[PDB]
DNA sequence: GATCTGGCCTGTCTTA
DNA sequence: GATCTGGCCTGTCTTA
């Protein structure tokens, strides 16, 4: 549990407050960037390598048969693990276009070929959704479930702009919580079903969701109706049978009151919740550990690495998970003139 | 049109009234209500058919451009 | 407000009434929005300017009713966006700024193509065509590589959000042409068509003697970036 | 005849329009630094080296017995050749300090010891003048004559500030030509006599003086009274015969119309004149050769090197003689932003 | 070929 | 150890 300060020697203006780190086939891919794609990298997706403290970003190129993606700012990432037939899949939906809009299309990202010389080619495919499509939204969560024995996805939460009739050019950039119904999405085909939640009378956003063996556990998430960050934990159980995807749910008494947490996998099913926001002013410093079994969540606080004064007094912080019990965090910086590197970077490692 | 600041204009008004006035220039508080016609949000007007996604209130003055941003910390600030 | 005309009852394209006699004056330019935002970043600019473009795009349709001169009268509006320089027109229409291969904002000719052929070109680019071309670039129906697909949409890789009328700025055109001719004179002081590879110190010496001459006559002193008065 | 541009490597901000090059013992010494002596070189004098176009300046250091010199701008330099007692001397007198006042003190500069590792030590001895001292002046000329067999110095010309009667704080900064009387100064002691002659109507300034075999030839100066640049050549013939240094003069037909010329010795007594100015507005472009013997001055127009457009279109230009058929010329340079190097430099070479 | 020393170079401190 | 290619780096060009 130690933190190494990294230097973003070159290309430190591409990272932004909200962004994604996709961990597939070893190396990690940064996804999301300030502004539209520049010709230095006509795709939008960078490869990340951390070596000797240096943070190095390399350009990635798509394949011939793949469509292209706008740099979605705060999308919902779901890691579809290796199985038949195309590992390793990432389901992205749906985020915020850098031209400020909401995109309701689902993307599937995968790896294609290599190298020749340390080069990875990717491929993205839009996945048409016949629905009953969930309204465009950002900050929601998607999670993959395997049940007897087929694969589906559960989509829940998030915010969206005011309904299309009531949005006034004065309440334009206003945003309210989308209604609380769970959407079951088949990977293929695009049949997406909507189901109501008798126990959940409100939606939320920025809640870390952990899915294990056809069970989904939703940690706390910020509610904008009452401005409360509920400590309750939410469990739901998807039993996929022909032909009605019945869904049940229950409440757990206690869980961590946390929003926008960096959920880094370490063990087989053991995660560390790395921290985030517990109140609108104070940020979570304590690192927590969450083991997931069919009995339930087992939660222990672990010794948080000693933070330098800068990251302890910072107003806000964000980041993502580089995997293998390692995570990346960023702190915005001040000065005069421009640093110009607006973000100092730290790499935290476990064990 | 002479780029005179409000406080400089009040200085001019006081000086021109105290000597031999017979005051000519008007005080500030009558200017502050004098332009309420020139600024927007005074005249009555109406579109047809009614505009899309725009409110019908015709007296909105200077509005903050943020346009209802949910300043809460976790989003884009 | 550039001009206001009358048409009714008909038979005339227009019958003009009021035409701004001094359009470029600072006395006729009505501010609408002020922001403390950078031009480079796109997310903040578009999040603030969303509403303005939205109600502008929604205003072109309906007709206004005002009580003027004692009576109730009806008005239509035509909007012409022409005051942006090239940097902003490129970045707010999805093009690539600013030294791309695809030079023209109004045409599809490339940098090398408009070197051979100079004087023959026809205006093609428009807003709706660029929206459709961003759609082609994102959907990618024929599955081309990056370079071929960039060639098919003639360089539209970002969705345009503001609409801009296909015209030319005057002021920055004059400034660009005067900087081009200043480089031609800086070249002609020395001999560049005899000695094709001049050294950096020689460039400095040629610029210095050209500015010395242009100080002795024409009463000019050099400038780092060239404002318009130096061009005229 | 050839010219090569020189790169003004660092510390080129110590060269001002008026300055001197004292050529003694191989390397030559720049003198007349801009401003007061900064403690980067607490002496004020520099050794100059020209190698592969680089003009490099090194900081000389005085000896223990020397009195120190203020960086005079345009003094009268007289090269006292190598002979008894202490060869070889340079007589500096008198110029004006970096505060606008006139020195009126004769200095004698000599060499002391070397090296070890490419180091040369100098020494400046201020020498008192009893008299009948010459009035403080700048721009005049001092020349060294050897007459049977005593060495003497002839001092003539030069502007001065207005006398302290009409001196007025509105006419403070104005200068007027000093009265035209020749001063004969002994190297030792400081007994100085002053003589007047009818043929010398008014004094001159910036007129190159040549001296050989108890004869002195004055080329054309610039008279500020009638604003003429006289094309008359002047000659004077002195002899020190106990106990008077008796002096006579004569006018010659043709003398060049140049003021502030660069007189470089090339042969035994043959000089090449570069010239400063033909008229107030139009500078001189031609280079000339002046040999001299017991008969008289012999003039010859030699082919001037092809000038770059810059040095041909320059308003003003200055420099000095590095010696041995080599001379150094400077052109003020205009540019924005400040180069900051103000003076671009050329090296001209004869044969 | 070893040695020695002057001058070159770079980083920090000070007022601006 | 010989071969190769992706990507790093550097200089000029373009509108600001
Ligand atoms: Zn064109």
């Amino acid at each position: 549990m130690s933190l190494q300060p990294l230097t973003a020697v070159n290309c430190g203006s591409l990272v932004q407050p909200g962004f994604s780190l996709l961990d597939l086939e070893g190396d990690v891919y940064l996804f999301g960037q300030k502004g539209w794609p520049k010709r230095s990298c006509p795709t939008g997706i960078f490869g990340v390598r951390i070596k000797k403290g240096e943070l190095k970003l390399r350009a990635i190129s798509f394949s011939n048969n793949s469509s292209y993606l706008p740099p979605l700012r705060c999308p919902a990432i779901a890691h579809f693990e290796a199985q038949d037939g195309k590992p390793e899949c990432y389901l992205i939906h749906g985020g915020r276009t850098p031209n400020n809009e909401l995109s309701s299309s689902l993307y599937m990202l995968s790896v294609d070929s290599r190298g020749c010389n340390r080069k990875v080619t990717l491929r993205c495919e839009e996945k048409e959704l016949v629905g009953d499509v969930p309204s465009a939204r950002y900050g929601h969560t998607l999670s993959v479930i395997n049940s007897r024995g087929k694969t589906a996805c559960v989509l829940f939460g998030g915010r969206s702009y005011m309904p299309p009739t009531e949005r006034t050019t004065q309440n334009w950039n206003s945003v309210v919580d989308c209604p609380p119904q769970v959407y079951l999405i088949d990977l293929e085909f695009g049949c997406c079903t909507a189901h109501t939640l008798p126990e959940l009378t409100d939606g939320q956003s920025f809640h870390v969701a952990l899915a294990r063996q056809d069970c989904v556990y939703f940690l706390g998430g910020h509610i904008l109706s009452s401005d409360c960050r509920p400590s309750r934990l939410i469990r739901l159980h998807v039993e996929l049978l022909l032909g009605s995807p019945v869904l049940t749910c229950t409440i757990l008494h206690e869980g961590l009151t946390i929003t926008s947490a960096i959920a880094s996998p370490i063990g087989y099913h053991e995660y560390i919740i790395f921290g985030g926001y517990q109140s609108e002013t104070q940020k979570r410093m304590e690192c927590t550990y969450v083991g997931l079994d069919d009995v339930g969540v087992h939660m222990e606080s672990r010794e948080p690495p000693q933070w330098t004064s800068e990251i302890s007094h910072s107003r806000t912080w964000f980041g993502g998970s580089l995997g293998k019990g390692t995570a990346l965090v960023a702190i915005p910086s001040e000065g005069n003139p421009t640093p110009p590197e607006a973000y100092h970077f730290y790499q935290v490692s476990f064990q | 049109n002479t780029f005179l600041s409000c406080s400089q204009y009040h200085k001019m008004y006081r000086t021109v009234k105290a000597t031999s006035g017979r005051q000519i220039f008007q005080p500030l508080h009558t200017l502050r209500n004098a332009e309420k016609e020139l600024l927007p949000g005074f005249h009555q007007f109406e579109w047809q058919p009614a505009l899309k996604n725009v409110s019908t209130s015709w007296d909105v003055g200077i509005i903050d451009g943020l346009s209802g941003w949910t300043v809460s910390v976790d989003d884009v600030p | 407000i550039m001009s206001i005309s009358i048409r009714l009852e008909g038979e005339d394209d227009g019958i003009t009434i009021f035409q701004e006699q001094k359009p470029n004056s600072e006395l006729s330019c009505r501010p609408l929005c002020l922001m403390f935002v950078d031009e480079s970043d796109h997310e903040t600019l578009t999040a603030i300017l969303g509403p303005v473009v939205a109600e502008r795009k929604a205003m072109m349709e309906s007709r206004l009713i005002i009580s003027v001169g004692g009576l109730l009268r009806s008005f239509r509006f035509f909007f012409r966006g022409t005051g942006y320089d090239e940097k902003m027109v490129r970045e707010m229409e999805g093009l690539e700024a600013s030294g791309s291969t695809y030079i023209c904002t109004l045409c599809d000719s490339t940098r090398a193509e408009a070197s051979q052929n100079m004087v023959l070109h026809s205006i093609t680019r428009s807003h709706d065509e660029n929206l459709e071309r961003y759609e082609i670039w994102r959907k990618n129906p024929f599955s081309e590589s990056a370079d071929e697909l960039r060639d098919r949409v003639k360089g539209v890789s970002a969705k345009p959000f503001m609409e801009t009328q296909p015209t030319l700025d005057a002021l920055h055109c004059d400034i660009g042409n005067a900087t081009e001719f200043y480089k031609i004179f800086q070249d002609e002081i020395g001999e560049v068509y005899q000695k094709p590879n001049p050294s950096r110190e020689e460039r400095r010496r040629w610029r210095s003697t050209l500015d010395k001459q242009l100080r002795k006559k024409m009463k000019l002193k050099p400038v780092m970036r060239m404002n318009g008065n130096y061009a005229r």
